[PDB]
RNA sequence: CCUCUGGCAUGUUGGAACAAUGUAGGUAAGGGAAGUCGGCAAGCCGGAUCCGUAACUUCGGGAUAAGGAUUGGCUCUAAGG
RNA sequence: UACCUGGUUGAUCCUGCCAGUAGCAUAUGCUUGUCUCAAAGAUUAAGCCAUGCAUGUCUAAGUACGCACGGCCGGUACAGUGAAACUGCGAAUGGCUCAUUAAAUCAGUUAUGGUUCCUUUGGUCGCUCGUACUUGGAUAACUGUGGUAAUUCUAGAGCUAAUACAUGCCGACGGGCGCUGACCCCCUUCGCGGGGGGGAUGCGUGCAUUUAUCAGUGGUGACUCUAGAUAACCUCGGGCCGAUCGCACGCCCGGCGGCGACGACCCAUUCGAACGUCUGCCCUAUCAACUUUCGAUGGUAGUCGCCGUGCCUACCAUGGUGACCACGGGUGACGGGGAAUCAGGGUUCGAUUCCGGAGAGGGAGCCUGAGAAACGGCUACCACAUCCAAGGAAGGCAGCAGGCG
RNA sequence: AAGCGUUUACUUUGAAAAAAUUAGAGUGUUCAAAGCAGGCCGCCUGGAUACCGCAGCUAGGAAUAAUGGAAUAGGACCGCG
RNA sequence: CCGCCCGUCGCUACUACCGAUUGGAUGGUUUAGUGAGGCCCUCGGAUCGGCCCCGCCGGGGUGCCCUGGCGGAGCGCUGAG
């Protein structure tokens, strides 16, 4: 059973474990399950102590420090693409992208390199003048509308006050009857 | 958990129903908020149909409408002094719906001041030296002047809202529910309701 | 149930569909939509069981998700879409033109329109909103929400709708004398004239309709869609146009028409 | 005669404390030709539940009954009085529904053996759910 | 049970030890009447408030039946002139 | 097809049953050649289950540096199929059973003007006056060290994406609209004064939330409706105003562009859900009074809730139901559509394929979600029960087959 | 034509009543139980209709059965102060 | 009428009833004690960041400002938890 932060006891313990904690991985969402874990502090009684080393020491140790384990996957955001070759805004970072060699038994050498995301294509400039101009076109439709409507109402009510005053004039000369 | 419902209760016969289903989930009942007075801390709720509900838990301020001048400040609340359902209510310092609650009157005290341009509280003999309200006070305008001058005819108070700017904390009543919208929003009590109250907080004073 | 529910039987299905009761335990339980789930005709039922251009739901998914269907102007790709009252289909390809109107029974019928006449549809509203600036609101019976319509456009009335914009053409107001299409109730799929309006405070007010030959007969409010001025209609009418001759007529016109075919 | 309780008992829907230099009160009728009585105008009381001064609206049905206890504070209990048929004795029996009606302090002078009239609204409470609209005296009784 | 006015000098002696047997108070692990003629002696319970109270019966009782719970100090609120 | 017949007597005429008579289901016997339909672990044990399966899902349109296959045209990133994994959705539908349940469920009926609602269809979506040629840091999949006897267990290290998670402005935007108003200018007037405009500067300036006030665009039978105006608030467990994706590829002289996909606050719409109104349930009096300061029936004020509501709390009132059968009990009782038998009435049945309810061994509590008090989700306890290295781990057939009883 | 006309029970009509079942129309599943099919040398057509007690909603009838009104005149009607 | 016929007693079988045993076993509801677990509140703070403060400086502006790297440390503030 695995050890876990700020348990903070000796022995093992059972715990409610959700999404965002460790020694769990959920499978509905939403599931939340008693695993049994262990705490901080330590003791002979377990099989295997986990230990990074944070400062190299003077010698050296042929397993773990002679030997260099280069990292596996370049960057892909066009910005962190910037501030691993330390780029400014300007200068074009899909040829600074790393790319890797590929070579295989009985397979043509290759080279690979990944989709970047976050750079600023054309099609990009595309959508954002596309949503701006979506949005001129519907104040223009808004703006026609409301003002044809002022006119329909208008010629309404116009013709609603010649009615009543049909009615007022009406009645005047039925007074006059 | 606390359940609403009601089949677990007698008929109106005094019969006895037996349920025939357990406890759903719109049959739900969440424990109160009992929202004291405090730096502000508001937990969320999510609720049916996925909104939010917003529980107070000790709460400061609140907007307070004083409605016949129609002016409508953010006012700090200064203490619980009434409450129609049950005085422990009172004894520690829950807001709720129409409880009583008291309110520095120092933002009505600046409108009052910055708009009929008349002193209200003001035990008379003393001026600020700040010198500001004095300024607010004076020096205007003639074609402004004859405009304060109109207003100052309407610029005349209740005595009970008078001498409660006087002691500077005026009685007020929570409008809103703040273990539902999260806010301790109200009116200043004013009127024949503002001595309904006085006289009930009196006569519990003994 | 836990929930809302997903799947349709075939024997719980509207019998105005007219689906038979072995070929499977289900029937399609339409999405939804603008029109309600029991009076709609959805549009696997349209083209499997009327038209048969289609003989299975994987040729009914088919002929829709090759994009050929144009249910009101526009393109509906789901077979279980609520195709309802006054709505237009739209078979560009093959070239027809057809409108969902009812039948002289229960039925909806298979009504071929010229596509000029496809080009609109008729609509009753059901609602007056106001929204936030003083902007007035119709709601039709299919769920159109058309801000800024006239004035003189109240509840009950109905509206020519201009398809590939969804403007108001023209309107026709809930009046003694103006026609009537029955949407609803034993009376369905029938036509008339208005003769009285009968008015139930907190009830469901009560309309008393005549036909052409002489039957008078009341539904309620609700079920009735005013269908033109005087007797003259602003769409087509479909075959038998609405008279529920009666079964012996029916009968008596059945073996007339098949003894003089011989 | 007003305030007899613990909180201040005011109409929601006025503002009663404008600036001077009678309170009006708020009132509405239910609709169906109900007229409201002239005491709901001329009153000085307050109702949440009154139809004619008060926060309910009178929806449904508007059914019939004869008072038959008044023991209860602002709240009367109906009798409604009716015929029920069996298939197989071509007969019937008499049954009665006895149920509580909240009535509006506006009807001042009602005894038991009335015929009022009700509507249905809003639960008032947990087994009360209309509202007495209009009261038709039992018959004789005029003095 | 402790105290004030009043009264007294521990009831026909004092001192020094703190052994056995006593006489008179107590306490005891674990078991709980196996002791003995017999639960003898001891022990349990115990006041008050709120509940709850069976058989039987002369209808009066049984009855505080049995069986439960609560109880302090302090800061308050409400009702009773 | 509105049917009777044998039997008490020595014989008769009757009341009266017993027995024959015809179905209709369940079992059981003996018998069985064709063919079309078709019930089938309901009754007893809602008793217990070995084993296998019963809910998973990829489009041009969220993430693609697994040569895992692969095309060449490169060097201006990513051709294209593509396992994996994050993300999104569904898993609340379906199916089984009928244990509980007697105004309960359920049926007809209406109401939500007393509420919530993923989705789909239609609106809305520069209305706000205050790094944008695109912002940040983690993480799975992949490599590499493992642990346990064992699980759909997972740890420490490296990397790496988003429509995951966060942050956040530019454009409209040049001023209008309401306050505050320094000041400026004019007519009348001995004159204070009155009347009249213009107005720099500063404050607020959208939809939603919350409070209060004022007036009375469109509705209903009826609003405290809808819409307007005003004074403010706006929750750090934050509400909106897009830092998203795919096809074609054109036009002004870098800027304009079309067709879609996704997501979003609100309003309708659809599927509903959820409480309510009137009326209807079998036997039982060897059940006649029941309910109440432990909510019983109302009132006033709150709390909670999605809402109305004794739903809960506080303080008052002493009510509420009952021979018109409450209350208590029983049911070999899920309710209804319906089935059998029938002259007319009836009598009996309905677990059973459609609708509504209830439940997943018995009770209870919850997380996620729009929707669950979900059990082919979780946590306890009780009963049961599997594996084991004895420390631990895992389960729920009234799903389909099948097994025991 | 809009608003109003003592009220119920009864009667008649209309509305609204989920399909399936039941009754029943059409139709040579080779007949029948069934099924919603099928027919003519592309066209022709079907996929009906009735019943659905009780309660509720609507409009006619006014016999029967209830209920009322004016009797300490607190009565209609008609105009006047 | 030598007909029929009724009861006790005696034998046999069967079904019930009363019956000391404060009898026995199963269900169901439940007063009261103990009470797991979830949820809420009040705390808590294992751990993980962020900003300031200095020392050494490289790239850039008219000795101050920003950056990028090395450290050190008050934990001065601050966030999740
Ligand atoms: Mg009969
Ligand atoms: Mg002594
Ligand atoms: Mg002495
Ligand atoms: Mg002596
Ligand atoms: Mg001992
Ligand atoms: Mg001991
Ligand atoms: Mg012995
Ligand atoms: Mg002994
Ligand atoms: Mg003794
Ligand atoms: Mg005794
Ligand atoms: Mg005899
Ligand atoms: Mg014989
Ligand atoms: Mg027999
Ligand atoms: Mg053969
Ligand atoms: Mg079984
Ligand atoms: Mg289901
Ligand atoms: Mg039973
Ligand atoms: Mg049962
Ligand atoms: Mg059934
Ligand atoms: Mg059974
Ligand atoms: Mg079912
Ligand atoms: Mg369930
Ligand atoms: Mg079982
Ligand atoms: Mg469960
Ligand atoms: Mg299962
Ligand atoms: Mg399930
Ligand atoms: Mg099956
Ligand atoms: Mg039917």
């Amino acid at each position: 059973f695995p050890m876990k932060q700020g348990v903070l006891t000796h022995g093992r313990v059972r715990l409610l474990l959700s999404k965002g904690h460790s020694c769990y991985r959920p499978r509905r969402t939403g599931e939340r399950k008693r695993k049994s874990v262990r705490g901080c502090i330590v003791d002979a009684n377990l099989s295997v102590l986990n230990l990074v080393i944070v400062k190299k020491g003077e010698k050296d140790i042929p397993g773990l420090t002679d030997t260099t384990v280069p990292r596996r996957l370049g960057p892909k955001r066009a910005s962190r693409i910037r501030k691993l070759f330390n780029l400014s805004k300007e200068d074009d970072v899909r040829q600074y992208v790393v790319r890797k060699p590929l070579n295989k038994e009985g397979k043509k050498p290759r080279t690979k390199a990944p989709k970047i995301q976050r750079l600023v294509t054309p099609r990009v400039l595309q959508h954002k003048r596309r949503r701006i101009a979506l949005k001129k076109q519907r104040t223009k439709k808004n703006k026609e509308e409301a003002a044809e409507y002022a006119k329909l109402l208008a010629k309404r009510m116009k013709e609603a006050k010649e009615k009543r005053q049909e009615q007022i004039a009406k009645r005047r000369r039925l007074s006059s009857l | 958990g606390i359940s609403r419902d009601n089949w677990h209760k007698r008929r109106k016969t005094g019969g006895k129903r037996k349920p025939y289903h357990k406890k759903r989930k719109y049959e739900l009942g969440r424990p109160a908020a009992n929202t004291k007075i405090g730096p502000r801390r508001i937990h969320t709720v999510r609720v049916r149909g996925g909104n939010k509900k917003y529980r107070a838990l000790r709460l400061d301020v609140g907007n307070f409408s004083w409605g016949s001048e129609c002016c409508t400040r953010k006012t700090r609340i200064i203490d619980v002094v009434y409450n129609a359902s049950n005085n422990e209510l009172v004894r520690t310092k829950t807001l709720v719906k129409n409880c009583i609650v008291l309110i520095d009157s120092t933002p009505y005290r600046q409108w009052y001041e910055s708009h009929y341009a008349l002193p209200l509280g003001r035990k008379k003999g003393a001026k600020l030296t700040p010198e500001e309200e004095e300024i607010l006070n004076k020096k205007r305008s003639k074609k402004i002047q004859k405009k304060y001058d109109e207003r100052k005819k309407n610029a005349k108070i209740s005595s009970l809202l008078e001498e409660q700017f006087q002691q500077g904390k005026l009685l007020a009543c929570i409008a809103s529910r703040p273990g539902q919208c999260g806010r301790a929003d109200g009116y200043v009590l004013e009127g024949k309701e503002l001595e309904f109250y006085l006289r009930k907080i009196k006569a519990r004073k003994g | 149930a836990r929930g809302p529910k997903k799947h349709l039987k075939r024997v719980a299905a509207p019998k105005h569909w007219m689906l038979d009761k072995l070929t499977g335990v289900f029937a399609p339980r339409p999405s939804t939509g603008p029109h309600k789930l029991r009076e709609c005709l959805p549009l696997i039922i349209f083209l499997r069981n009327r038209l048969k251009y289609a003989l299975t739901g994987d040729e009914v998914k088919k002929i829709c998700m090759q994009r050929f269907i144009k249910i009101d102007g526009k393109v509906r790709t789901d077979i279980t879409y609520p195709a309802g009252f006054m709505d237009v289909i739209s078979i560009d390809k093959t070239g027809e033109n057809f409108r969902l109107i009812y039948d002289t029974k229960g039925r909806f019928a298979v009504h071929r329109i010229t596509p000029e006449e496809a080009k609109y549809k008729l609509c009753k509203v059901r609602k007056i909103f106001v929204g936030t600036k003083g902007i007035p609101h119709l709601v039709t019976h299919d769920a159109r929400t058309i801000r800024y319509p006239d004035p003189l456009i109240k509840v009950n009335d109905t509206i020519q709708i201009d398809l590939e914009t969804g403007k108001i053409t023209d309107f026709i107001k809930f009046d003694t004398g103006n026609l009537c299409m029955v949407t609803g109730g034993a009376n369905l799929g029938r036509i008339g004239v208005i003769t009285n309006r009968e008015r139930h405070p907190g009830s469901f007010d009560v309309v008393h309709v005549k036909d052409a030959n002489g039957n008078s007969f009341a539904t309620r409010l609700s079920n009735i869609f005013v269908i033109g001025k005087g007797n003259k209609p602003w769409i087509s009418l479909p075959r038998g146009k609405g008279i529920r001759l009666t079964i012996a007529e029916e009968r008596d016109k059945r073996l007339a028409a098949k003894q003089s075919s011989g | 005669d007003i305030q007899t309780e613990r909180a201040y008992q005011k109409q929601p829907t006025i503002f009663q404390n404008k600036k001077r230099v009678k309170l009006p009160r708020y009132y509405k009728n239910i609709g169906l030709g109900f007229k409201t009585p002239k005491e709901a105008i001329e009153g000085t009381y307050i109702d949440k539940k009154c139809p004619f001064t008060g926060n309910v609206s009178i929806r449904g049905r508007i059914l019939s009954g004869v008072v038959t206890k008044m023991k209860m504070q602002r709240t009367i209990v109906i009798r409604r009085d009716y015929l029920h048929y069996i298939r197989k004795y071509n007969r019937f029996e008499k049954r009665h529904k006895n149920m509580s009606v909240h009535l509006s302090p506006c009807f001042r002078d009602v005894q038991i053996g009335d015929i009022v009239t009700v509507g249905e609204c809003r639960p008032l409470s947990k087994t009360v759910r209309f509202n007495v609209l209009k009261v038709t005296k039992a018959a004789g009784t005029k003095k």
